[PDB]
RNA sequence: UGUGGAACGGGGUAUUGUAAGCAGUAGAGAUCUGCUGAGAUUAAGCCUUUGUUCCCAAGAUUUGU
RNA sequence: CCAAGACGUUGCAUUCUUCGAUGUCGGCUCUUCCUAUCAUACCGAAUUCGGUAAGCGUUGGAUUGUUCACCCACUAAUAGGGAACGUGAGCUGGGUUUAGACCGUCGUGAGACAGGUUAGUUUUACCCUACUGAUGAAGUGUCGUCGCAAUGGUAAUUCAACUUAGUACGGGAACCGUUGAUUCAGAUCAUUGGUAUUUGCGGCUGCCUGACAAGGCAAUGCCGCGGAGCUAUCAUCUGCCGGAUAACGGCUGAGCCAGAAUCCGUGCCAGAAAGCGACGAUU
RNA sequence: GUAGCCAAAUGCCUCGUCAUCUAACUAGUGACGCGCAUGAAUGGAUUAACGAGAUUCCCACUGUCCCUAUCUACUAUCUAG
RNA sequence: UCAGACACCAGAAAAGGUGUUAGUUC
């Protein structure tokens, strides 16, 4: 799951717990997704698991196109409303949050992506890179 | 049905406070014959902390050779005065002190240490020692004479300079340093020819060394097993109190376990924290210590307003990777590290970009008075 | 390096305050939760007191 | 495939072995006090036949092959002859 | 009886956001504008002090190789 | 165990206590033990099975009051069991649950139902102990400074990517090493976030002090920002090498060598308030 | 045992079966009925409006929860009685 | 490498051993 990344994604504060709904962020034709799990989660008593930019999830879209609802299909979290601190210093929030659609090779489902995406997504997976607009 | 690992660490109780202010050197690097005769501990003051900007130079990391911001801490160390000297024996039983010889000449800062009550004593403290001292320096001799021959461990007392410190305290805070290096003559030698001279932190340690820092933590006073032992909150609907642990045992052993999380002191409590750099030390005189070479703009470490309840950094300080144990203004031991380590990250070199001193006391936004009228019409 | 902030518009050393990006992808540099808060009741720079926008085009 | 590099320290009272099935760990041992171990054979002679046979089958166990097929994978160090 | 201590005062620092008053060739008399990043608060667990003022040469108890 | 793993064979209800009352299931919480090992470590046998091994870990959810169960996921893995079927002066009260009431079946009826269904008061610690923290008289002349260390506790864990290397091997490794994470642990408050009786500053409403200015009342009137403190795996830092070994493999011909996350110590916490030393001054 | 109605507060077997909603439901609803043991003033079947009735879902909302933190007054606490 | 230790009694088996001390027969 999580090893079809390229990179090692540094710690970063988790702000997309499960059954939180984020935006779709291509166009693939949904309008939200669901979190339903967080790869890569250990095994913590009573804790949900939770997502940040560039993290890979399992999402079901609750609003979209009917053949794209009613299923589990992988996510990648792009955009975040938590803020969260880069090594350098910086503390990053964006305005909402989002995530695309992909398979789990890692290619994205969508052709283009709006809006900015988190420079830590871009870089753990190049396809989110290549049909980003803006990386920030 | 589930698990869940124990709650907090059985190593660190009892949970008491601190029977000591300062921290004890529980351990001493073992001692090399081939290596020279030094120090091995000092004792400084925690002034405060503050954060900086290093480019990280390691090969394979994500972020070589960009840069990185870490939080650093200050630690004021004017030099330490060496007043005695203490021999120690091995025995089947344990160590012994076999002797102690002290200085001719105690300052008012150490012999503050020995009295309860200063203004109202007569101050007789080492007195006839001093009379001793000048008019036989056999006998002073012949206990020289007994360390170097019998004592295997060599410890000088030292206090601390707390007048040259910002600080309300006058009692000089005293300890042993173990001195590890060549042989117990030359320990004995080194002792005796620095009574009552001063030594300076940048002698002992070398501006990269993993150190170990000591100290007790900032005491938080009573507190329940939510916050001492970190246990889940009960209910909202619990009857009589949710911050607690709700069962404290089985029936059988028909005992509360030692292993169960209470209620009580969390906090005020013996620290010893492994593995901590020297990002810099600097010197006391020098008015570019908190300048680096990438910077300029001659300043000094002491952020603008002083460093919050604890004043102006005026001698000689060391600046630590991390946090360290206890509140600002706390006496604070350094120790060298026990430990061999080789790894990139304990043995890189250090060189900073910027030293953050706006003033703490807010949200400062301006590093020194000179640029803060330039922005201010 | 320094950056100006927008609110503000005095210098952010490293490591103070948030950097936000809107869903537009520009980026705005707040030093201190006070601008980042007044920003987001989408206050004039222009018309507050303190700013310094404010004082460099009156007077 | 490929080759073992030896080297031989203190005049032979440590042995050790690089590249052993192309591992990148190179395995030292010393060996027992009164033998001496010089220069694909190695040699090593003493006076205490024991203390050579078993710095000889400390040797061999060192130099182990681990988790593979031992018909395929025949790579090791063997002793060749044992006389006075 | 000290490079003493306390009470205030000054400067720095920080929080807020241009005070009371006055003038107007501002204003369809809320409000704007000048003096005005001013004023107010600032250790109560901020720093600093050649500032002023004041206080202290002790009372009680227990203590021996 | 036996030889053709079949056939055989050997092992791992009662009514004694309580009816002048031992609070009755599950969950939640929290701790500890066992090994009959799910994962991790170490070898051994042809991704598959065993040996040592309980050190550390063993999840998020849907339904159901349920212990079992069953599903969608994640995970290195989501092993089993004891503790008065651990745990109600710890909780909750969903199951059980007297009196209300409804239904079905049974009864001539009152009623019955180990059938369904709703509603239905969960008391008390200030005592003793234990545990958790806090003082403390007295040996050592007295008071203080600096120590020693018996004993007790103890702590770290797991994964991924990269380099090895598309190499060995005939599609595909592995050691070392590097870079980050997971869980746990002890701190910390430079930065960020949260908090607001700084009632610090600004703002607003109704009333009141004749008006302005300045204020008060509204059980902190309300709203914005808010230093300091406290705090966030919401923020940061830190968390290792010695020895003996079990499985097992050797050496010579018992003894010795090799070898595990195991045991024991270095490290870490407490300091015996009836263990101890050195030292300072001694009205 | 008609008109009806139903695994209904009535169906033992039973987590009935099919469809429905959910990523997943022994829930809920819809349909089916050889219905342990439904059924017509012991009232049958509908039913607008009403209900501190029982139940299911959805949006809004939230410290219910992740995962706890901070503040206030009164206690507790120490003292006099 | 967690021997054995006195009846009732606080419990153990078949089968085994490159354990050892003895015996019986080819």
């Amino acid at each position: 799951g999580r090893g079809a990344a390229s990179g090692t994604k540094y710690r970063m504060t988790l702000g997309l717990p499960v059954q939180a709904i984020m935006n779709c962020a291509d166009n693939s034709g949904a309008k939200n997704l669901y979190i339903v799990s967080v790869f890569g989660t250990g095994a913590r008593l009573n804790r949900l698991p939770a997502a940040s930019c560039g993290d890979m999830v399992l999402a079901t879209v609750k609003k979209g196109k009917p053949d794209l609802r009613k299923k589990i299909m992988p996510a990648i979290v792009v955009r975040q409303r938590k803020a969260w601190r880069r090594k350098d210093g910086v503390y990053l929030y964006f305005e909402d949050n989002a995530g695309v659609i992909v398979n789990p090779k890692g290619e994205m489902k969508g052709s283009a992506i709006t809006g900015p995406v988190a420079k830590e997504c871009a870089d753990l997976w190049p396809r989110i890179a290549s049909n980003a607009g803006t990386v920030v | 049905k589930f698990e869940q690992p124990r709650h907090g660490s059985l190593g660190f109780l009892p949970r008491k406070r601190a029977s000591r202010q300062r921290g004890k050197v529980k351990a001493f690097p073992k001692d090399d014959a081939s290596k020279p005769v030094h120090l091995t501990a000092f004792l400084g003051y925690k002034a405060g902390m503050t954060h900086i900007v290093r480019d990280l130079d390691r090969p394979g990391s994500k972020m070589h050779k960009r840069e990185i911001l870490e939080a650093v801490t200050v630690i004021e160390t004017p030099p330490m005065v060496v007043v005695g000297v203490v021999g120690y024996v091995e025995t089947p039983r344990g160590l012994r002190s076999l002797t102690t010889v002290w200085a001719e000449h105690l300052s008012e800062e150490v012999k503050r240490r020995f009295y309860k009550n200063w203004f109202k004593s007569k101050k007789k403290a080492f007195t006839k020692y001093a009379k001793k001292y000048a008019e036989s320096t056999q006998s002073i001799n012949r206990e020289l004479e007994r360390i170097k021959k019998y004592c295997s461990v060599v410890r000088v007392l030292a206090h601390t300079q707390i007048r040259k410190t910002p600080l309300a305290q006058k009692k000089a805070h005293l300890m042993e340093i173990q001195v590890n290096g060549g042989s117990v003559a030359d320990k004995v030698e080194w002792a005796r020819e620095h009574f009552e001279k001063t030594v300076d932190i940048k002698s002992t340690f070398e501006q990269n060394e993993m150190i170990d820092v000591i100290g007790v933590t900032r005491g938080k006073g009573n507190e329940g097993t939510t916050a001492r032992w970190g246990t889940k909150r009960l209910p909202r609907k619990t009857h009589r109190g949710l911050r607690k642990v709700a069962c404290i045992g089985a029936w059988h052993p028909a005992n509360v376990q030692w292993t169960v999380a209470r209620a009580g002191n969390a906090g005020y409590m013996h620290r010893t924290q492994l593995n901590s750099k020297i990002y810099r030390i600097g010197a006391g005189d020098d008015a570019k210590n908190a300048s680096t070479d990438f910077d300029a703009t001659e300043k000094r470490i002491t952020p603008m307003g002083g460093f919050v309840r604890y004043g102006v950094v005026e001698n000689d300080f060391v600046m630590l990777n991390g946090a360290t144990p206890g509140p600002v203004k706390r006496v604070l031991t350094l120790r060298k590290s026990l430990l061999t380590h080789t790894s990139r990250k304990a043995l890189e070199p250090v060189s900073l970009k910027w030293i953050d001193t706006a003033s703490k006391f807010g949200h400062g936004r301006f590093q020194t008075p000179a640029e803060a009228k330039q922005f201010l019409g | 390096r320094v950056h100006t902030c927008y609110f503000c518009s005095g210098p952010v050393y490293p490591g103070h305050g948030i950097m936000f990006v809107r869903n537009d992808s520009k980026v705005f540099r707040f030093c201190r939760s006070k601008c980042h808060k007044n920003f987001k009741m989408k206050r004039n720079p222009r018309k507050v007191a303190w700013t310094k926008a404010y004082r460099k085009a009156h007077g | 495939h490929f080759p073992i590099n030896i080297n031989l320290t203190e005049n032979g009272t440590v042995v050790e072995i690089r590249n052993f099935l192309g591992e990148r760990i190179t395995r030292v041992i010393k060996c027992l006090p009164g033998v001496t171990v010089s220069i694909d054979e190695i040699i090593l002679e003493g006076n205490s036949l024991e203390n050579v046979s078993q710095s000889a089958a400390n040797i061999k166990q060192i130099c182990n092959v681990r988790n593979k097929d031992i018909r395929k994978f025949l790579d090791g160090i063997y002793v060749s002859e044992r006389g006075n």
